[PDB]
């Protein structure tokens, strides 16, 4: 267990966690505002994946501040997690390729 | 089991204030929603606002007339919601309900009849009302009660406690001078009465007095 | 805000037979539309939620359709419990907004009504007052009147009057005519009746004590 | 090939209940969609429902009556709707269609007349159509069958089994005391009859008693 292999791991259960948490304070920042769409909770759930995973396909979409914020932080934990992956993807490759030489 | 209760009703005079509360039970989640619904006599349901006691964060109709605060009780389960300077339009029954989060009402309330008037808070006088002596019974026979004489509404009349369903009538109240009034009827087979009991049961919660009356013939 | 338009506010149908509730949205919410039902004095009950999904506890007899801006709430055979207010509720846009709603009343056959008079009670005499209580009950149509005929003498001042919606259990109407009278006003009387004119009968029932 | 076949007819009397089938031929994907339309007489097309025998999922039209319950056998290639309870707004012709999941109906069946009745099933008399003895003839000469006492509707009526189609008209049904009746004539040139063979071939699938008749000249 390296750290690449435990930082992706770690990423991939934090996404979790702010996908549930994104979906339960994107409908208590986007109620009270008149034409909100985003006012419950299963589908601030799918519109947290399609946010997380960049995507945005136009169906749900924050109007508030505080509701636009959130969408940020979903963003970029997506982003991260899914980044943070490839590049433990890499250093699993590099440090392979190295065995099929001389290290 | 009853999930959401609420107070029978609230007699409030104008310029004055009243804290209704909605007491809750069953499954208690933290996406749960409280919401506030008024209607009018007559008239179909108002979206008042809604709560989430989870965080305390509260909106409200922005449409209307802006008189009501949203309060919760993590510790009771219990919502509050505060009218304050009430006039005669803002006398209704106000249900509260419960939200899951998906949209619908699952569950609502009782509804609370807050009645605005000046008058003062009357029990109500409850009388029998057995057939004459030469009245004649077919295969039914029709019995009754006599509620009058109390403020405000709403009054609440069931014939042996629950068990007499079946022909059942119970008429709006008429308002005459400060003081409601209304009638029950009950409808039982002719070869059941007086030999089985037949009581009505008048419940005025505005003044937390029920009684009971049972209906014996005339001697 | 979503405005939710019920036509029309009243909807009159015969027994037995299907009938189909109308809500209509200002703009396109898709599928999130929900019906309730309110009975006389009581609380809405949830009958559809979604459109089209289904209530366990409720009848098989209710059934919801439609997306979009039109949604419609049918009821296959309707009976006589199914009369009460249908309400229709948004949740596409904040905030949550209610229908006009629709008033549901079932045409059944014409019935004579059952005329009951009753004298004061001797606890009421005690009070220095008297009322005769006169019960029309179960009749169809609900148009009927009442009179109140002392010593054959028609007598109109303090008659009180109270009808009820079309009751859930048989679709028939009801009301309950009230003569108060004072001790004093009793006692110089005797005689009370009270006649009841109904379609079903060209001749009044009346019913004196 | 014919892709699709349905039967006839199904005599139904209401409560009970009755399974048509529709056996596909040709190319079977794993991607068809096979489709019901109901049309009653003097009416437009009503989609009634969906299913896709390679998973077996099935969709049905909501804003109707729900009373269909579809199946399917990907061993035989044939899709089955069950209806259950049916009354006299039920009696129509069902269409069942093949969709490639592109959206378009690309073949459809032969379609099933199900009727709903009392009655009891009863084959057609036939009865040919001769001209009388003073009836002149032109460069033309018309025929005629008689199809009557029968029960219920459809019925097919053809020419020389296919081969005569020009001139040849089949007259709708009409209903007289739980019996339907109709007639069809055809128009030959006067120099081909009786030298060559004319016969009127009459189909009854809801009694599967299909019989000929050749149209002999008044003896
Ligand atoms: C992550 C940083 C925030 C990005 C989303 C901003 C949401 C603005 C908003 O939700 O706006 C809508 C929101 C409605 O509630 O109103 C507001 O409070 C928005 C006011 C916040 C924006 C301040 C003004 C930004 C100016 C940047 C360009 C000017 C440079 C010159
Ligand atoms: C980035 C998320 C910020 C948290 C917002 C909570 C919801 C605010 C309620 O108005």
């Amino acid at each position: 267990s390296a750290l690449h292999w435990r930082a992706a791991g770690a990423a991939t259960v934090l996404l979790v966690i702010v996908l549930l948490a994104g979906s339960y304070l994107a409908v208590l920042a986007e109620r009270g505002a008149p034409g909100a769409q985003l006012i419950t909770y299963p589908r601030a759930l799918w519109w947290a994946c399609e946010t997380a995973t960049t995507v945005g396909y136009g169906d749900l979409c924050p109007v508030t501040l505080w509701g636009r914020l959130v969408a940020v932080v979903v963003m970029v934990a997506g982003i991260t997690s899914f980044g943070l992956v490839t590049a433990a993807l890499a250093t699993w490759f590099v440090g392979r390729e190295q065995e099929r030489r001389g290290h | 089991q009853v999930q959401l209760q609420q107070p029978g009703a609230e007699l409030v005079k104008p310029g004055a204030s009243v804290k209704l509360s909605c007491k809750a039970s069953g499954y208690t989640f933290t996406s749960d929603w409280i919401h506030w619904v008024k209607q009018r006599p007559g008239h179909g349901l108002e979206w008042i606002g809604e709560i989430i006691p989870s965080y305390g964060r509260a909106n409200y109709n922005e449409k209307i007339q802006k008189k009501a605060t949203l309060t919760a009780d993590k510790s009771s389960s219990t919502a509050f919601m505060q009218l304050s300077s009430l006039t005669s339009e803002d006398s209704a029954v106000y249900y509260c309900a419960r939200e899951r989060g998906d949209g619908y009402f699952a569950v609502w309330g009782a509804g609370t009849t807050v009645t605005v008037s000046s008058a003062k808070t009357t029990p109500p006088s409850v009388y029998p009302l057995a057939p004459g002596s030469a009245a004649q019974t077919n295969s039914m026979v029709t019995l009754g009660c006599l509620v009058k004489g109390y403020f405000p509404e709403p009054v609440t009349v069931t014939w042996n406690s629950g068990s007499l369903s079946s022909g059942v009538h119970t008429f709006p109240a008429v308002l005459q001078s400060d003081l409601y009034t209304l009638s029950s009827s009950v409808t039982v087979p002719s070869s059941s009465w007086p030999s089985e009991t037949v009581t009505c049961n008048v419940a005025h919660p505005a003044s937390s007095t029920k009684v009971d009356k049972k209906i014996v013939p005339r001697d | 805000d979503i405005l939710l338009t019920q036509s029309p506010a009243i909807l009159s149908v015969s027994p037995g037979e299907r009938v189909s509730f109308s809500c209509r949205a200002s703009q396109s919410i898709g599928t999130d539309i929900h019906w309730y039902q309110q009975r006389t004095n009581g609380s809405p009950r949830l009958l559809i939620k979604y459109a089209s999904e289904s209530i366990s506890g409720i009848p098989s007899r209710f059934s919801g359709s439609g997306s979009g801006t039109d949604f419609t709430l049918s009821i296959n055979s309707v009976e006589s419990e199914d009369i009460a207010n249908y309400y229709c509720q948004q949740s596409n846009r904040w905030p949550f907004t209610f229908g006009s709603g629709t008033k549901l009343e079932i045409k059944r056959a014409d019935a004579a009504p059952t005329v009951s008079i009753f004298p004061p009670s001797s606890e009421q005499l005690t009070s220095g007052g008297a009322s005769v209580v006169c019960f029309l009950n179960n009749f169809y149509p609900k148009d009927i009147n009442v009179k109140w005929k002392i010593d054959g003498s028609e007598r109109q001042n303090g008659v009180l009057n109270s009808w009820t919606d079309q009751d859930s259990k048989d679709s028939t109407y009801s009301m309950s005519s009230t003569l108060t009278l004072t001790k004093d006003e009793y006692e110089r009387h005797n005689s009370y009746t009270c006649e009841a004119t109904h379609k079903t009968s060209t001749s009044p029932i009346v019913k004196s004590f």
